[PDB]
């Protein structure tokens, strides 16, 4: 099979600036597709032969190329053009795919917006005690959260999940769940979600007392 | 101008088999093909063969030889893959593409999970502030917990609110799933008008409501 490797894997654009990425083939082929994966859809055929653009796709879209080297160009990066791209080949069989650029895109530095959840009285009566910490519209994307219970750093049953890059104002955010059982939970009185961020010097400290 | 349905999801024994189906709405393409691609862990993707519904052969890819048997009704053009002996390298969503000449046009996908576990539905618990905080904007949740297995889905007023929605990726956790999605609105919009979560999980053929109540 022709295998195709991408570079880069990751990369971070400048909005505004020229963007290019790569697909290296194993053997020549005569043409090249490419794919947008945008978070929580299906892939889409973006560019086809190399150098098309299928319907719908902005004029800032380019491909380029031959033999075993092809590219996939953005002439100004734009927030909505966050996204996973594929290239493809259809000339051996079987047909194959590249591991994918995973793009992203550059902008002001946001704090993020920090919300604390006491549990549920519907989930307490079940023997659990989730308390939620959302930690929403942030930027760089790198963040940490710690949990205090009565001023005491919890590290063990946390679940953490956080999101691509948005769309629209290419932000992140991100969940924290501390599970207790509800016994534990009601042997504490103060619950504390902090955020350790670039945006500030100190962390963002949202906390309530069990009352 | 044409839209590919596909199956809904789907959780299989180890071992057993599953059909699952692309039908392609109202056309007049006739040398069309349908490709079927396998994405796992939301990441890589794999071409596992294709089919000319108006009378093709088959493409196959020789890497999943006795996993994949794909075939077409002529009747209805819809188009099925059969995965065959089932495990949990198998786990996947599995998409559907028509390709005709420079359109292409691909299906939602069917997410396919392998596994001894049976369907549980999620608790669905409503995330309303504590004690206060006061702003400009407030921020709601809805705590989906324990569930199996994937996909939900989480509306939030029907539909009516979206642009200040964050749902968060699904963790697993001994055997079960968790997520959350959170919602901001302007302070002078909730508790004065409602908000309410809407959780799906076709599993359990379950559509909750939650509206969410100040404490
Ligand atoms: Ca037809």
């Amino acid at each position: 099979q022709i295998v195709l490797t991408q570079s880069p894997a990751i990369m971070s654009a400048s909005p505004g600036e020229k963007v290019t990425m790569t697909c290296s083939a194993s053997s020549s082929v005569s043409y090249m597709h490419w794919y947008q994966q945008k978070s929580g859809t299906s892939p889409k055929r973006w560019i086809y032969d190399t150098s098309k653009l299928a319907s719908g796709v902005p004029a800032r879209f380019s491909g380029s190329g031959s033999g075993t080297s092809y590219s996939l160009t953005i002439s100004s990066m734009e927030a909505e053009d966050a996204a996973t791209y594929f290239c493809h080949q259809w000339r051996s069989n079987p047909y194959t795919f590249g591991g994918g650029t995973k793009l992203e895109i550059k902008r002001a530095d946001a704090a993020p917006t920090v919300s604390i959840f006491p549990p549920s009285s519907e989930q307490l009566t079940s023997g659990g005690a989730s308390v939620v910490c959302f930690l929403n519209n942030f930027y760089p994307k790198d963040i940490n959260v710690k949990w205090k219970i009565d001023g005491s750093e919890r590290q063990n049953g946390v679940l953490n999940s956080w999101t691509d890059q948005d769309s629209k104002d290419s932000t992140y955010s991100m969940s924290s769940t501390l599970t207790l059982t509800k016994d534990e939970y009601e042997r504490h009185n103060s619950y504390t979600c902090e955020a350790t961020h670039k945006t500030s010097t100190s962390p963002i400290v949202k906390s309530f007392n069990r009352n | 101008e044409v839209q590919l349905q596909q199956s809904g999801p789907e959780l299989v024994k180890p071992g057993s088999s599953v059909k699952i189906s692309c039908k392609a709405s109202r056309n007049t393409f006739t040398d069309y093909n349908l490709d079927w691609v396998k994405q796992s862990h939301g990441k890589t993707l794999e071409w596992i063969g294709n089919v000319y519904p108006n009378n093709g052969v088959t493409g196959y890819n020789q890497k999943f030889r006795g996993k994949a048997t794909l075939t077409v009704d002529k009747s209805s053009s819809t188009a099925y893959m059969e995965l065959h002996s089932l495990t949990s390298e198998d786990s996947a969503v599995y998409y559907c593409a028509l390709y005709y000449y420079d359109v292409s046009y691909w299906g939602q996908g069917t997410l396919v999970t392998v596994s001894s576990a049976k369907t549980t539905p999620p608790s669905v618990y409503p995330l309303a502030p504590g004690s206060a905080a006061q702003t400009s904007m407030v921020t709601l949740g809805c705590l989906v917990k324990g569930y199996f297995p994937e996909p939900v889905t989480v509306t939030w007023n029907s539909g009516s609110l979206s642009s200040g929605v964050h749902t968060f990726p699904a963790v697993l956790q001994s055997d079960l799933y968790t997520l959350s999605s959170s919602v901001t609105v302007p302070s002078s919009t909730w508790p004065s008008q409602s908000v309410t979560c809407n959780v799906a999980h076709p599993a359990s053929s379950t559509k909750v409501d939650k509206k969410i109540t100040p404490r």
